[PDB]
């Protein structure tokens, strides 16, 4: 506890003793060219381009999307987006390496265009650490 | 052109530096396979060997301390006094 | 050494460098009333000579460069009547020694 | 390092010849031909044409393709290209040296206007440095703005030289950006001087004229400060960023290269077809414009070109521009691989020399460990583990260089190791790595410690070594490095270890000091009162790491085995030290438990704090590391922690609201101490409303009265803590903390249980912010206490809305300043740091640097390493030549100064003996010799003196390593001591020359540690005071010897560096009879001004007339600026035609008078004040006579005596004379000075209190007289009979090096430096600032630490760069065809080289001979 420091009783944190929340969210739309060339929202695979991230694209179902409720490791998929240009470049977009957690919610609109947007919420229990800030 | 081993007004006493690169450059060589001119009696780390060395004063390095003027002075590390 | 009261006329201080190798020193009266040398904060600078200028260099192995210079300006300069390249062997005292051995070059 | 071997031989960078391109050779070393904006793809066809990009420079898209060199995209290096200028242009920056150099060369012929027939141009082409030679040419020629034909010779006048021709006038050039402007006269005709017109006469120049300026025909002409031929550029200086594939990617200088492009195919549309010729003068000036703009856009030329987005476009001069601008951000400093940052946590289990390193950041760090067979077996265990295992390894380098990925090979658990391989395995338990807390501005702040991976995310570390890196542990963020090279772990581990630096090399002090709970628990364990029951003990000695297993002996054995907290701690305390302090309240019986007294590792009485267990000069920190060693006292920095704080836990400790009340009747008599002074502040109220306050000297009334109302309420504030001071009883748990010193001060229990005090902004006691009032809350002219922003209430009672909002101002105050000169202070260590950079210790034993310019000849003045180094005391000088006499004189001739018998076994036989008395004449006549030498160096008294090789100590160890019983007799000879001191005087050694000044500067060194060998080692002092065997007194000699040879300064420390990170360092914990208060005074003196914020002129009084109190009362008033303003009233100017009569019937007698006893019709009378008149003691035939001999014969004076009670003074003159009266009246009071030198103002008067040896020998206190003043122009103030101009000081120590010489003016300079030093009462070592102070003179005046002082000097065109001005000092380099020597820090540290520093200076090289002995 010296130079301004301070011990902590676990055995109570463990009860809710400054036990806490965070919540991430993820944007990305179906971004389209004009001559009616949009980005595809689903789960692709090599083939053509190949221009691919190396996250897991497993997680994610078929609408380009993990449903809310799994669990986020580090660096996997999150937002499934394929880029077609003259196949399957690609622009997923996964979850930020340093975080963890669940997946929360999983948005999905049109925006003022009318284009897939999307928004994924990222769900991790912060909980006091040996050097964590009060 | 240099200078001869007589006529030295450098300290005749090893530097804290030069201490630091002799025992260095022992322990990049020792580490780097080369050969070891003491008994390695139990010792297996390479700066340490190197240590072990400038102990029985037995490393083949010899010191080109230059002066600032341009001419230089040479020193073996058998030449150089170790109260350091 | 001329000793003016007030000044000299810019016209006859150009009729300084005439008389060769003869050096003609200038100063006022104003400077000379308090002994501007006899300072606390000034300590002692010696005019070296020729060879010992010379030995100064061979033996603490310096240029004509590498010296600490002095001013010519510098009222000890023109106390001691220096000229370019004289050396000044300056012993000043020290709280960490008692004396320290400093050497100018003139300029 | 590069990637891929090649068989070119690899070396150093030892030159570096800047130049220009010769558009000549920008040509010839092109590959690509460069003419169209069509970059990469032939029409959107990905792939690149003879356009911007590869038409053979480098390809994109990992491939290789670069014109026959291709090497993929790493080992190949950009391959420049070309592009023909279709006009000349003016080279940006060049365009300076265009105007110059046009204004020296005739525009006509190409030949200097000025030549060898004009003298003062002879004396400029005689001028050896080649910009200053071009310096005085310009000054020179551009004057003469016609060549001559014909001028006459140096010999006869109507003897003409035909020397060379034309005779045509030069222009009156002036800027235009881009297009210069001249000028010729009937009529003034002003040309276009145009690139293509300029560049043809720079052609022409004759080789020796430019070779007279600063130009090279070889390296950088001025025919190329004009281009023709622009080098385009390759791709790795203008990338090709694409998105995904099918989407460009230019940077903005492939952007201005287009529009360069176009803009030279536009010039050339214009020129090679159907010529519009000012029209052309367009397509000239765009191509002219952007090749000005793609170098540089941020310049003096309004418009910075923003390319279509609003930006400026990234300006090759933008570049390289400071901090993170090339120079500064990515070549002197840098982003690093094997780097950690983690936030951190105490620890009191850790040793000093231990760093806290949680598992990940052990597994993330690799360091590559050669296969060797030592090692080999392990590394192929690690090999196995990858990184999962704490033990385990990322990468597998091949003895080929093929990176065996232990995380995903399919070979990964097989891995057959062979040697010469290299594993990269993890930093493990106790390695090496460079600890950091930033900012880096001190050597102690970057220290290297021992891995001990731990689990939990926090960069942990021992609690003792808060203090060197500036820790807190409030989430303090530190760095981490890892070194590779078991050569660079050997850099850290020899130099960079924490055990190391444990004292400080900056002030001659330990910098590690034990903190907070180890702070107040050892106080509390180390009384009388403390003491611990067998069951406890047993646990605390065990806790010692290395305790013997011995229990030692309980103090009190009688109803209960007890044992003290001193005999416990004792055991922590390494047997052979010893230490000696002593107090007011020590008395050896010590009842205070004062002092303290440590004889062999154990705890006599005292109690141990901050003057033993702190970071204190004396403090058995600074002890044990000199008496007995460095990774022996870092373990005692831990033994003691870990006792200490076990003891603590148990004994434990608490702070509340208990703590901050005072008894009772002391919480009133607080309120009785405010409520007195309230009423001595409406005294000076109601003294100050009737006009009774007698103001004093040099302050207004207004002044008098607030800064006497300040001084009973800040005397009372102070006295009203006080009572609750030591009212708070032993129990204190508050008086404990501060007791030890462990956290707080007085003011603490003043602010939080007593009063708060005045609260004020810029030193002003807050003041009427609305019309004469504080607050709207309060009534108009309110000067109360309550009023101006005072505080009666303790944080603790609860501070008032009024007093809680006054509290808020004064605070205010205290946030601004922290950000300000903390930042401030940021650009002051960058300046000394960059200044003393290059300089460092030398083996000449000299102090030189990037050239060979010597600073001081001996480091230090002295020559010894700054920490070894503890304050020693000088015994010689002090006493009464009659006490010196008793101690040291021995006279083996008288019985009554013969040694007895008692003392030496020669002593009865060594009496009346001739040589024997001859030789300790020698001795005492020393000693004499030694006395006025000291007092001649220090005047002062003062021996507490910073000197190598503690003596006391030595002696200290001897008496009980000797056990020297002072009952029989010593064994020595008068001979054998005398001599044996003239023998080790030869041994103790600085410069090891053999020479003459070698011999000589070094008997000059170590005079003043000769002076204190003397002191100790003096026959009697030997004999009488020691009774020390031959034995020990050879031990004496001996361990000084060695001691002293150890002291001496390492060749290579980097002394300059250091310096200024004792200076820069401290410099930023500044918080700050009236003068600079240390932080704005520094910026002052280092940046050297002239323009002081406080010029204070000292005098101190004639020789003889010390205590005279009316010789100051004379010079006072003769050295003080009077003026006619400040004795008159009011000036009139009145209408009298009569020369005798006057019609002013307040003169009508007055002229009567000194008159009896063709003159101005226009009459000026003014009145004058009796008492500012008779205040610089005035009479009206003074002021009379003053302005009488003022403006002579052609203006009279008349006036009114003393005796008169109408203070006039009347005067006339000899067609108009209305205006010209008027006019006189405004020189007549602002110019006419009347008493004193001009100004020289406020005259105060003050007893300084001096230090004169007394008639006995005493060094004595003498109250003297000085006049201390607020003026400076000591020219004439030195010339006055009354002052001492030996003693005369002055603040501008610029005005003090100008009227005597420049080794005063170091002087005033250091003097000028120290009061900086005692600004924040911190200590730095004498030669950290005699350095710097010796920097800024021996150039041969003053110097700046500024771009123009230190780098605008000599110093290759590199290490000037790096600082303040880049692109800048660069372009000089290149047109004046500069060099770079590669012998400073700054030029290795760019090419990432071993700089010539500590452990880069020396070579090391390996004899066959030497190497063929052993085996
Ligand atoms: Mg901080
Ligand atoms: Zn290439
Ligand atoms: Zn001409």
């Amino acid at each position: 506890n010296q130079e301004d420091s301070m011990i902590m009783n676990q055995s109570s944190i463990d009860r809710g003793l400054f036990r806490s929340l965070f919540f991430r969210s993820y944007m990305d739309q179906e971004k389209k060219y004009g001559m009616s060339i949009t980005e595809t929202f689903e789960k692709p695979q090599r083939t053509n381009t190949l221009r691919m991230k190396h996250g897991t694209y497993d997680k994610l179902d078929d609408d380009g999307l993990i449903a809310p409720g799994v669990r986020v490791s580090g660096e996997d998929v999150i937002i499934g987006k394929t880029t077609p240009i003259s196949s399957k470049r690609d622009a997923s977009t996964p979850l930020r390496s340093t975080e963890n957690g669940i997946v929360d919610q999983v948005l999905v609109t049109t925006n003022q265009d009318g284009l897939k947007f999307v928004k994924v919420r990222v769900r991790t229990t912060k909980i006091p650490q040996i050097g964590d800030k009060f | 052109k240099a200078i001869p081993k007589d006529q030295r007004a450098t300290t005749p006493y090893m530097t804290k530096y030069e201490r630091a690169r002799i025992l260095g450059t022992r322990a990049l060589q020792i580490s780097m396979n080369a050969p070891v001119f003491v008994d390695l009696e139990g010792e297996t780390d390479p700066l340490r060997i190197a240590m072990k060395e400038l102990a029985e004063k037995k490393i083949p390095l010899v010191i080109r301390r230059y002066l600032p003027d341009g001419s230089f002075e040479d020193w073996s590390v058998e030449e150089l006094i170790v109260d350091l | 050494i001329f000793v003016y009261q007030n000044n000299i006329t810019p016209s006859a201080m150009k009729l300084v460098p005439s008389i060769p190798p003869a050096t003609i020193e200038t100063f006022n009266e104003a400077a000379l009333v308090v002994n501007i040398t006899h300072h606390e904060l000034v300590p002692k600078h010696i005019r070296l000579s020729s060879d010992e200028k010379r030995e100064l260099l061979k033996r603490y192995r310096l240029k004509e460069s590498q010296l600490p210079r002095i001013q010519r300006a510098d009222p000890v300069a023109l106390y001691l009547g220096l000229k370019r390249g004289e050396v000044v062997k300056i012993i000043r005292k020290s709280e960490t020694s008692g004396r320290y051995a400093s050497y100018r070059i003139c300029m | 390092v590069g990637q891929q071997y090649s068989s070119a031989p690899l070396r150093t960078v030892k030159e570096v010849q800047f130049g220009l391109f010769s558009p000549e050779e920008v040509r010839a070393i092109s590959v690509a031909k460069i003419r169209f904006p069509e970059t990469m793809d032939e029409t959107q066809t990905r792939a690149k044409i003879g356009g911007l990009n590869d038409p053979r420079l480098g390809s994109i898209d990992r491939n290789l393709k670069c014109q026959t060199c291709q090497e993929g995209m790493n080992e190949c290096p950009g391959h420049f290209g070309h592009i023909d200028l279709a006009k000349p242009v003016f080279h940006v920056g060049f365009i300076a040296k265009i105007k110059k150099v046009c204004e020296c060369v005739c525009m006509h012929c190409g030949k200097l206007l000025l030549d060898e027939h004009n003298e003062l141009m002879r004396q400029a082409l005689a001028i050896k440095d080649s910009k200053k030679r071009f310096a005085a040419i310009w000054t020179l020629c551009k004057t003469k703005m016609v060549c001559e034909t014909d001028v006459p010779s140096e010999d006869d006048p109507t003897q003409l030289v035909s020397r060379g021709g034309c005779g045509n006038t030069q222009p009156t050039i002036r800027k235009d950006g881009l297009k210069l402007v001249g000028s010729w006269k009937d009529e003034p005709e002003l040309r276009v001087l145009s690139t293509e017109e300029i560049l043809n006469i720079f052609k022409h120049i004759s080789v020796k004229d430019f070779t007279s300026l600063g130009f090279n025909e070889v390296f950088s002409r001025p025919e190329w400060m004009i281009l023709t031929c622009l080098p385009v550029p390759p791709p790795p200086v203008r990338p090709s960023i694409s998105f995904n594939e099918s989407q460009r990617g230019e940077d903005d200088l492939t952007f201005k290269l287009a529009d360069i492009l176009k803009a030279n195919i536009s010039l050339e549309t214009l020129e090679h077809n159907g010529a519009p010729h000012h029209a052309i003068e367009e397509a000239e000036s765009l191509l002219q414009f952007h090749v000005a703009t793609y170098m540089d856009n941020d310049i003096a030329g309004q418009p910075q070109a923003l390319q279509k987005s609003g930006r400026p476009v990234k300006s090759i001069r933008a570049r390289l521009k400071g901090k993170e601008g090339r120079i500064r951000g990515n070549l002197m400093g840098k982003r690093v691989d094997f780097s950690a940052r983690t936030v951190i946590s105490g620890d009191p289990n850790l040793e000093l020399d231990q760093v806290g390193v949680p598992k990940s950041i052990a597994k993330t760090l690799t360091y590559p460990e050669v296969v060797t067979p030592y090692n080999i077996d392990r590394l192929t265990q690690l090999v196995r583990n990858g990184p999962n295992e704490h033990p385990g390894a990322k990468y597998v380098i091949r003895d080929s260089g093929d990176r065996i990925d232990l995380r995903y090979s399919k070979r990964a658990g097989d891995i057959q190791l062979q040697y010469g391989w290299k594993v990269e395995r993890h930093i493990m338990d106790n390695d090496p790595v460079l600890f950091n807390r930033q900012p880096s501005l001190h050597k102690m702040s970057m220290m290297a410690h021992r891995v001990k991976v731990i689990p939990y995310s926090t960069f942990r570390l021992n609690l003792s070594v808060t203090s060197p890196y500036n820790a807190d542990f409030d989430g303090d963020e530190m760095n981490l490095h890892v070194p590779q090279s078991e050569e660079t772990r050997a850099e850290l581990s020899q130099l960079c270890a924490v055990p190391l630096q444990i004292v400080s090399p900056q002030s001659n002090k330990p910098c590690m000091g034990i903190v907070q709970d180890t702070l107040c628990g050892i106080r509390k364990l180390t009384l009388r009162d403390t003491f611990i029951e067998l069951d406890q003990v047993l646990n605390m000695l065990y806790w010692v790491p290395d305790w013997d297993g011995v229990i030692p002996t309980p103090a009190i054995i009688k109803p209960k085995p007890l044992w003290s907290g001193k005999q416990i701690l004792s055991v922590a305390i390494p047997n052979g030290i010893h230490l000696q302090r002593f107090d007011e309240g020590t008395t050896l019986l010590s009842p205070k438990d004062n002092g303290m007294l440590i004889i062999d590792g154990q705890i006599i009485f005292g109690v141990v704090e901050k003057k033993t267990v702190g970071s204190s000069n004396g403090g058995l920190i600074h002890v044990v590391t000199r008496e007995k060693g460095p990774q022996v006292c870092a373990k005692l920095f831990g033994n003691i922690q870990k006792v200490v704080n076990f003891w603590l836990l148990h004994n434990g400790f608490s702070t509340g609201i208990g703590d901050t009340i005072a008894d009772g009747p002391t919480m009133r008599e607080i309120t009785e101490t405010i409520a007195e002074a309230k009423k001595k502040v409406l005294d000076v109220t109601k003294e100050a409303q009737a006009n009774l306050l007698t103001a004093k000297h040099g302050m207004t009334l207004r002044e008098s009265f607030e800064d006497n109302v300040v001084r009973f309420l800040n005397e009372a504030r102070d006295k009203a803590g006080r009572l609750a001071e030591v009212n708070l009883k032993d129990l204190n748990n508050v008086k404990q903390m501060v007791m030890a010193g462990s956290k707080g001060s007085f003011i603490n229990i003043a602010q939080m249980s007593a009063c708060v005090g005045q609260q004020s902004v810029e030193g002003k006691r807050i003041a009427f912010g609305f019309v004469d009032r504080t607050l709207p809350h309060f009534s108009k002219d309110d000067y109360s206490p309550e009023s101006k922003g005072f505080v009666e209430n303790s944080y603790l009672r609860g501070l008032t809305p009024q007093e809680f909002f006054f509290h808020a101002m004064g605070g205010r105050e205290g946030l601004i300043d922290t950000a300000v000169k903390t930042a401030e202070t940021g650009y002051i260590q960058r300046r000394l740091v960059k200044a003393l950079e290059d300089i460092m210790v030398h083996y000449d034993n000299t102090t030189r640097n990037s050239l060979g310019n010597v600073i001081q000849f001996i480091y230090g003045e002295d020559g010894m390493d700054a920490a070894h180094i503890e304050k020693q005391s000088l015994d010689t000088i002090g006493g009464s030549d009659a006490a010196f006499e008793k101690r040291y004189r021995v006279d083996l001739l008288n019985t009554d100064h013969t040694l007895d018998p008692s003392l030496l076994e020669s002593g009865s036989e060594i009496l009346g003996d001739l040589k024997l008395q001859v030789l300790l004449d020698e001795e005492y006549k020393q000693l004499v010799k030694d006395r006025k030498f000291l007092r001649e160096v220090f005047v002062d008294g003062e021996a507490n003196w910073p000197l190598p090789v503690n003596i006391r100590r030595i002696i200290q160890n001897a008496q009980q390593t000797f056990h020297i019983d002072h009952t029989k007799p010593s064994d020595l000879t008068i001979k054998d001591i005398v001599l044996g001191v003239k023998d080790l005087q030869e041994n103790l050694l600085v410069l090891r020359g053999k020479n003459e000044i070698i011999q000589n500067a070094q008997r000059d060194a170590v005079t003043l540690f000769c002076c204190l060998l003397r002191s100790r080692l003096a026959t009697r002092r030997v004999l009488q005071e020691y009774r020390l065997t031959k034995q020990a007194f050879d031990w004496v000699l001996s361990n000084i010897e060695a001691q002293f040879l150890r002291s001496v300064v390492h060749p290579g420390e980097m002394v300059g560096v250091l310096a200024a990170q004792s200076i820069g360092e401290p410099a930023t914990q500044m918080t700050l009879k009236k003068v600079t208060s240390g932080v704005p005074r520094l910026k002052e003196i280092l940046n050297v001004a002239k323009n002081m914020k406080t010029p204070s002129l000292t005098v101190y009084l004639e020789p003889g007339h010390a205590a005279d109190q009316e010789q100051a009362k004379l010079i006072r008033s003769a050295i003080e600026h009077t003026t006619l303003k400040s004795v008159t009233i009011a000036s009139e100017i009145y209408y009298d035609p009569d020369p005798r009569s006057t019609v002013i019937p307040e003169d009508e007698e007055i002229i009567q008078l000194h008159f009896s006893l063709q003159q101005s019709p226009w009459l000026l009378r003014l009145e004058l004040d009796r008492a500012a008149m008779n205040d610089k003691d005035l009479t009206m035939g003074q002021v009379g006579e003053r302005i009488k001999q003022t403006f002579k014969n052609d203006l009279f004076v008349i006036w009114s005596e003393d005796n008169d009670e109408k203070l006039i003074i009347r005067c006339r003159v000899v067609a108009e004379e209305d205006h010209m009266l008027k006019k006189i009246e405004n020189t007549m009071l602002e110019n006419i000075t009347l008493r004193g030198v001009e100004n020289i103002e406020r005259v105060v008067m003050m007893k300084y209190d001096r230090k004169v040896p007394s008639p006995t020998g005493e060094y004595v206190k003498e109250p003297e007289w000085v006049l201390e003043t607020d003026g400076v122009n000591l020219s004439e103030v030195m010339t006055v009979p009354g002052i001492d101009p030996t003693r005369i000081y002055t603040n501008s120590f610029i005005d003090i090096m100008e009227v005597l010489g420049i080794e005063a003016g170091r002087a005033a300079l250091y003097k000028e430096v120290y009061n900086v030093i005692a600004s924040d009462g911190s200590y730095v070592n004498y030669r950290h600032m005699a350095l710097l102070v010796d920097v800024m003179t021996t150039q041969g005046g003053l110097t700046s630490v500024t771009r123009h002082g230190f780098n605008r000097s000599n110093t290759g065109a590199l290490m000037r760069c790096s600082f303040e001005e880049t692109v800048e000092i660069l372009f000089e380099a290149g047109a004046s065809a500069e060099l770079d020597d590669c012998r400073g820090v700054s030029e290795n540290v760019i090419l990432g080289q071993m700089a010539p520093i500590g452990t880069g200076a020396f070579d090391v090289m390996i004899d066959e001979e030497s190497l063929v002995k052993y085996m």
